C-alpha cells in the first residue's frame, strides 16, 4: 500500500542524506514557488503509524492546520517536507522517528521509536 | 499533543 510506496520508491529530501524523510509527489502544485521560512503554510493532512492505524485527520476536523514554517512547531519532517511543496501539491512523507517524535513518542497514539506516514496537502502560504 | 513537537 501507500506506505510500503512510499518507504522503497520514495525520495531522500533530507539535507543529511540519511533517508530519514522520504517523499513521493502525488498530486503536483501550481508554478515554481515553494514556501519561505516563517510563512504560515495551511495544510490538511492523514497520518498513519505503523500498525495501519490511523492517529490523525484534519479533514475529519473540518479546519486545515496552520503552522509558521521552519520554526519547530511540528516534528522536524513536516518542517523540511512542506518546505519542498508548491501550493496545490498532495505528497506522501515517510519519516523516521529521527525527524518525528523519536523515543519519547506523543500520547495517547504515537509509540516510542514510531515511523510515521502521511499524505500532506499544501493549501496555502502568505507571509505575514 | 501531535502535531505539535
Amino acid at each position: 500500500g501507500a506506505p510500503a510506496t512510499v518507504t522503497e520508491q520514495g525520495e531522500d529530501i533530507t539535507s543529511k542524506k540519511d533517508r530519514g524523510v522520504l517523499k513521493i509527489v502525488k498530486r503536483v502544485g501550481n508554478g515554481e514557488e515553494t514556501p519561505m521560512i516563517g510563512d504560515k503554510v495551511y495544510v490538511h493532512y492523514k497520518g498513519k503509524l505503523s500498525n495501519g492505524k490511523k492517529f490523525d485527520s484534519s479533514h475529519d476536523r473540518n479546519e486545515p492546520f496552520v503552522f509558521s514554517l521552519g520554526k519547530g512547531q511540528v516534528i522536524k519532517a513536516w518542517d523540511i517536507g512542506v518546505a519542498t511543496m508548491k501550493k496545490g501539491e498532495i505528497c506522501h512523507l515517510l519519516c523516521k522517528p529521527e525527524y518525528a517524535y523519536g523515543s519519547a513518542g506523543s500520547l495517547p497514539k504515537i509509540p516510542s521509536n514510531a515511523t510515521l506516514f502521511f499524505e500532506i496537502e499544501l493549501l496555502d502560504f502568505k507571509g505575514e | 499533543d501531535f502535531p505539535f513537537v
